[PDB]
């Protein structure tokens, strides 16, 4: 009876060609007689194609393989939150069992073109440039690309961490639950990270999936795809959850290593045929699902990493292509004081100012389109040329709105704080201020308008919009400091 | 006066910027062919080990 | 009574090895060849099926007949671990290469072993003073971190690393490990002389140095191994002994190389620029274990070979995330004698952060990058058409950039041969104040050579005013 | 008919042989065709053994016997090989009859592990101006020359082969230094031409030729630096110190990667295998300086790298960089100025020569090094201003420069380089015309021959310099200056 299991033939590099299994469904969870499991992906007619999730040390030829009789799943629920699991959701964090609320499969189809509804609801990062720049929607795709040590994960992470003002409230809709997935992360970095974010009250409301560089590659591969399942429990249920794919770069790698030790003919740079595929089913999960459906959303932020500003690469490419907008970050920018290293220029969010807020919306009026003015403009000021009362003036407002926008890390900002330093920058009020001096005059002008206009805030922490007599009242506020 | 002494430092500004500006056109043609041969040889390998199996 | 096979296959490196019946050697087990010299170790990759493993070879496999016996030790690579390898140099495979005798150690553990886990983890951030003013200021290293040199061919790895031996390992109290990985057998010997001239490593007295070493002449087989071989010795005195240990690699790049010679021979689909499919999986199963746990520490030190002066080489490529802090030398710095040759703007570390570093550090270190990068944002512009063509803002920008590169350089002790000057180590305040003051444009009115190859501050007005007469 | 001494080949194409049995046979073991054509076992099977040829695929058929031999690749070595020109099986070309050897080391051998080294402390002088003065090399070592073609690579070789004529003609053995030139690719004609001038400066006597010209069979242009390593092992294993120049590595690289393509080895970067590095550094690696207890013998590389357009960063020139102790860099810009040799300072290093340099050039030389690479520089700045302080030393810089200037086959002793020195660094050129620097030499030398010849003897045997003779030579060379 060959039928349930069956007999190493050959083991190598994490791949076991098996005999028997006859019955063996495709993508099916397999036991070893030695304990580690394993992923048969090759039903071939002599013999059966699997690959490991452990080690190979303990594999023999002759050794027993045992059905399952599961396609790949993992635990699922509320129970994760504030927990690490590694890609079956094994708990790693060594606090005990995983409390699952059902199991999804590791695959699942994605929401179709029915049982969806268009973006409209801001994930505020708490990012001055990307809120108000490239603004992010519940159930949209965002991609995070640049070259190594950019600010990738710091900008995934600020946006993480500024959940907090809704996460500690009782309104449910409002909530952003958040699964942050390690990808070939080395593991002290995975743990200085949940440091951080146990260190921000911010644990609590996350769910870390970490398969990391030690582990076996189809554990990496399979990583996104689980936490995916696990972020589609609180969209599935009328929540919504954010997830962070920290890096599909390293993903794609892993992937490759399958295909290559499993002898699948490779394609375009070695990568599998449809290397394309294994992102775009992945980030096509990422929705805001319709009213029949509980109107809950997952939202993803994939990181990208490129070599030497090569954006035209090949798995770059493929994912540019798959998600609804981009934000570049970039080495020149991030040593010229530019953090987040935002490249406005190159920077879009497709889903536009349907999912920014109403209040930011109306003080950012031409702002992106400004920014791109003033770099063709600052672009024939290095022809040594002296300018007009046209071309100075749009120089100077333009060379402090980037100021504005740069911001430390760790230390997202409220809405009702952003928007009067943008209607400040906009509206002329920083023009004749030394620009050195731009710093001191955030944490100056917000902690004049929480003393003196604190009704000017809670107006549009509440309103969400500016009514003519806000920008009236906001108008002479800002003035009224000018002058200290 | 100021006007002969400049065209005359203009002429021989542009005299440098070009003779450094066509030095670097030496070492960026070099560079260039290195990755032009690059190119074929990397499209070749995946092709190469494409019908490999 | 033991288990026997004959030898079946030899190509290069790769010896595949048939076993007559039940039981087949478990994969990673070492196995061993009589020769009439002494012992062939082969170590066992994968499992063939109709009772034959594949084998990487640990030495030259010349010789070897079809049908040969071999004998399976029932275990993997075994080497000395504990207080009884300091001062002694080590094989790949855990033999003596000193002619002092034998290493009579207490214990001896398999060189593979499983990565500590995650909750084993231990996160930090103190500050390791190096006393080298780029690192200290621009990209400091951390203690019980992973730290990377970066670099093409002869532009000063070695000399790096050696520096740091020098500044470091000498007073630090716990032990080290030096594994030699496809480097200069030459390079080894002139380390060894090194260690007993500055007592590191006493012949007749207490040690604090292990040695390792499986330089460019062995086989790859000896080669991707090496330095699993010094890792396990280090990885002792961190778990058992607690110890703060200093992991000194060079190169590890060698591992990877190594490793893509036997991959086509043990029968993989090439990758990407014909490297191994496994490349990462490879490193992350060294690197990985290369940690700071909960028992004890590990500060080291790696060197990076970058082929083809190519960083975005898979090899390379793939170290940089396994790294805390990464210094990148750069050829284009090192033909300008600006040495040591770092990449001040593509040299990285985590804890330039201002909480661990403090504000002002940060606050300079963020100024001089700054200055740097409006220069290099400038090159092209300054080399096709000069200096005259600036904006007096950028003028004084670039003026100022140029003299803080400089200040950059330090003449290394080790380096001392090629300076003729005397070493310098500064101190991280010292290199902290000095740098302030130079953006604070307070020296300006200085000639850029007096900035070059000094210590801090006081040695700049001295070179200054030594040059006037 | 015996299948264990013996096989039938089965297939023969792309330089390989197939053949069946040979069961006893040994990898790496030589072998010998019906046809009279050798060739090597490179992998055994079950089944069969594949054997590169080292001949023409043309000797060997379908159907033929194949012999073994019982011997891992390995040539004819010893002090019989001297004078002699041999290809890289060690077959005697030079048409002078059966090599007098003995003995028979391996192809491959093992290179000396940490212990048996010591640190280079004793000089190979080429005679060459800005070599010994700049870039010295220690018996032990190895130095790189590499550069663009037709730069003066070979000349550097060659005229240090050449300048060993003044040590190999004395009873003294420790300074003997035999000379091993192993041409790789090169044209047959070149060659036979070469060696030519190494007779025409009896030279001849002391070196031993190894050459796998540009038409021979791959494999034997991959195995010559190996077999011309062990010849040269000889003298290192023995007591004695032998050079070896490897004319080149690059087309050596080139031969190489032929076969692992023909034997379908994964191509990497620039189609090279993946160790085409190690090729290399097992062999470089066997150039090592002896400790006291091995008979302090030393075997010195000089290995020749060609780049392609002056690029340094190639796979290969990088490799070589990376393996061997330093390079001597050949620019192709001032080789066609006519500043031969045409050593780029700034590019070139050696990394352990100076603690083996002559005590005598290293006083004289007083940071020459650091400053050749530096009136380089300023001199490119100068092509803004006129200026005073700069100017002198550009004169100084010229006049540097023109005395490094040196002819093909006139290698200088020790001796005539120091005060050659001595006039340039103290600025006892610079009141002279820049296109009279080339008599000054001579005529400074006919002087110091034919008057000041106490002071040359002095150089000669101590290898120092002496505060009194010191300014013995301040004098002798103010004097001439106005004559
Ligand atoms: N807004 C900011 N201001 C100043 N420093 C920052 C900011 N954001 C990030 N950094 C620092 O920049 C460095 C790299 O940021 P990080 O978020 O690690 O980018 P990354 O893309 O994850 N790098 P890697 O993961 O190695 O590819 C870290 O030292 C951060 O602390
Ligand atoms: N700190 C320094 N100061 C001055 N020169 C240096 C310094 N470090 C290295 N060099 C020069 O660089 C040469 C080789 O440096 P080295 O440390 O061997 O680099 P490497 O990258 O390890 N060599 P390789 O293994 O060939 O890549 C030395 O011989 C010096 O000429
Ligand atoms: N010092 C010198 N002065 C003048 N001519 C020289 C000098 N040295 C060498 N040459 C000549 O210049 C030519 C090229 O130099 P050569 O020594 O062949 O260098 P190479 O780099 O080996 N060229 P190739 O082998 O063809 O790539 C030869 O004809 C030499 O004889
Ligand atoms: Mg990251
Ligand atoms: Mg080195
Ligand atoms: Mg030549």
């Amino acid at each position: 009876n060959l039928n349930e299991t069956g007999r190493v033939l050959a083991v190598g590099d994490g791949i076991a060609r098996v005999f028997g299994l006859n019955n063996i469904q495709a993508e099916e969870l397999v036991e070893f007689s030695s304990g580690v499991k394993g992923m048969a992906l090759n039903l071939e007619p002599g013999q059966v194609g699997i690959v490991l999730f452990g080690s190979d040390r303990l594999v023999k030829e002759g050794e027993l393989v045992k059905r399952t009789g599961n396609i790949v799943d993992v635990p699922v629920g509320p129970g994760l939150l504030g927990r690490v699991v590694d890609a079956l959701g094994n708990p790693i964090d060594g606090k005990g069992p995983i409390d699952a609320a059902g199991r999804s499969r590791a695959q699942v189809k994605a929401p179709g073109i029915l049982p969806r509804r268009s973006v409209h609801e801001p994930v505020q990062t708490g990012l001055k440039a990307v809120d108000a720049l490239v603004p992010i929607g519940r159930g949209q795709r965002e991609l995070i690309i640049g070259d190594r040590q950019t600010g990738k994960t710091a900008v995934a992470l600020d946006t993480i961490l500024n959940q907090k003002r809704w996460n500690n409230g009782s309104d449910e809709s409002k909530k952003l639950y958040c699964v942050y997935v390690a990808v070939g992360q080395k593991r002290s970095t995975v743990a200085q990270l949940v440091q951080t974010l146990e260190q921000h009250d911010a644990m609590k409301y996350s769910i870390i999936v970490a398969a990391t560089a030690s582990e076996a590659a189809p554990l990496q591969y399979l990583a996104p795809f689980t936490a995916a399942s696990i972020g589609e429990w609180f969209r599935d249920n009328g929540k919504h959850a954010l997830i962070v794919y920290d890096d599909l770069s390293k993903q794609a790698v892993a992937y490759r290593q399958l295909s290559l030790l499993l002898r699948r003919p490779p394609g375009r740079e070695a990568y599998p045929g449809d290397v394309f595929y294994l992102h775009s089913r992945l980030l096509e999960r990422a929705a805001k699902l319709s009213e029949k459906e509980g109107s809950g959303s997952l939202t993803a932020l994939p990181v990208i990493e490129t070599q030497g500003g090569d954006v035209s690469a090949y798995i770059p490419t493929n994912v540019i292509s798959i998600t609804d907008g981009q934000i570049f970050l970039e080495a020149e920018l991030f040593y010229k004081g530019i953090r987040p290293a935002i490249n406005v220029g190159l920077s879009v969010s497709r889903v536009g100012s349907a999912a920014q807020v109403k209040a930011l919306k109306q003080v950012a009026g031409s702002l992106k389109l400004f920014l791109a003015q003033y770099r063709e403009v600052a672009a024939f000021a290095q022809f040594g040329s002296d300018l007009d009362a046209s071309t100075k003036q749009t120089l100077v407002r333009g060379e402090r709105l980037t100021q504005l926008l740069k911001q430390n890390q760790y230390s997202p900002l409220a809405t009702e704080e952003q928007v009067p330093l943008i209607y400040a920058g906009v509206n002329g009020h920083l023009d004749g201020i030394e620009l050195s001096r731009i710093g001191e005059f955030e944490s100056s002008f917000l902690s004049y308008l929480k003393s003196n206009h604190n009704e000017l805030l809670t107006e549009i922490r509440e309103k969400g919009e500016l009514s003519k007599e806000l920008l009236a009242s906001l108008k002479s506020a800002t003035e009224s400091f000018v002058a200290t | 006066q100021g006007y002969a002494a400049e065209i005359s430092a203009r002429r021989n500004a542009m005299d440098n910027a070009s003779k450094n500006a066509g030095d670097m056109i030496n070492r960026y043609s070099i560079l260039y062919n290195r990755t032009r041969q690059a190119v074929i040889t990397n499209e070749l390998v995946d092709t190469i080990t494409g019908a490999s199996s | 009574t033991p288990i026997t096979g004959k030898v079946t296959a030899v190509i290069g490196a790769i010896v595949d090895v048939h076993f007559e019946q039940s039981e087949l050697p478990a994969i990673l087990n070492a196995l061993e060849i009589k020769t009439p010299q002494g012992k062939l170790v082969l170590e066992v990759a994968q499992h063939l099926g109709e009772n034959t493993v594949r084998t990487i070879a640990m030495d030259g496999t010349e010789g070897l007949v079809r049908g040969e016996k071999v004998l399976d030790t029932g275990g993997p690579i075994s080497v000395p671990v504990g207080r009884e390898t300091l001062g002694r140099i080590i094989n790949v495979i855990g033999e003596p290469i000193d002619e002092r005798g034998p290493i009579k150690s207490k214990l001896r553990k398999p060189i593979h072993a499983d990565p500590p886990s995650f909750a084993e983890q231990s996160t930090s951030a103190e500050i390791l003073e190096t006393g080298i003013k780029v690192v200290d200021l621009l990209a400091p290293y951390a203690r019980g971190g992973k730290i990377g040199l970066f670099g093409g061919a002869g532009v000063g790895k070695t000399v790096f690393i050696q520096e740091l031996i020098n500044n470091i390992a000498k007073a630090h109290g716990g032990f080290s490990v030096f594994t030699g990985v496809g480097e200069r057998t030459r390079e080894g010997n002139d380390l060894y002389r090194e260690m007993k001239e500055t007592g590191v490593i006493n012949l007749e007295g207490e040690s604090k140095v292990a040695l390792v070493f499986g330089q460019m002449n062995e086989p790859p087989g000896a080669r991707a191994r090496v330095a699993l071989t010094g890792l396990t010795i280090a990885e002792y005195f961190r778990d058992e002994e607690g110890q703060d240990v200093l992991l000194f690699i060079d190169n590890i790049f060698r591992f990877t190389q190594a490793g893509s010679e036997v991959s086509a021979l043990l029968g993989r689909i090439p990758s990407a620029v014909g490297y191994q499919p496994t490349l990462a999986t490879d490193m992350g199963l060294l690197q990985e274990r290369i940690t700071t746990t909960k028992k004890g520490s590990v500060t080291s030190v790696q060197a990076v070979y970058v082929p083809a002066d190519d960083l975005t080489d898979p090899a390379p490529a793939t170290t940089f995330a396994h790294l805390d802090a990464t210094t990148v030398l750069s050829r284009g710095i090192s033909e300008l004698g600006i040495y040591p040759a770092v990449d001040p703007l593509d040299s990285k570390s985590r804890l330039l952060d201002a909480a661990v570093v403090g504000q002002e550090h940060y606050d300079v270190a963020s100024k001089v990058q700054e200055t740097l990068q409006t220069y290099k944002s400038l090159q092209d512009i300054i080399a096709i058409l000069g200096m005259d063509e600036l904006s007096e803002q950028d003028k004084l920008t670039v003026e100022r950039a140029r003299k803080i590169q400089r200040f950059l350089s330090q003449p290394f002790a080790v380096a001392e041969v090629f300076t003729g000057i005397p070493g310098k180590l500064v101190r991280l305040k010292d290199t902290v104040a000095s740098f302030k003051a130079v953006l604070e444009g307070k020296y300006d009115n200085i000639p850029e050579h007096a900035f070059y190859m000094v210590g801090g501050i006081e040695d700049v007005v001295a070179k200054a005013e030594k040059l006037a007469a």
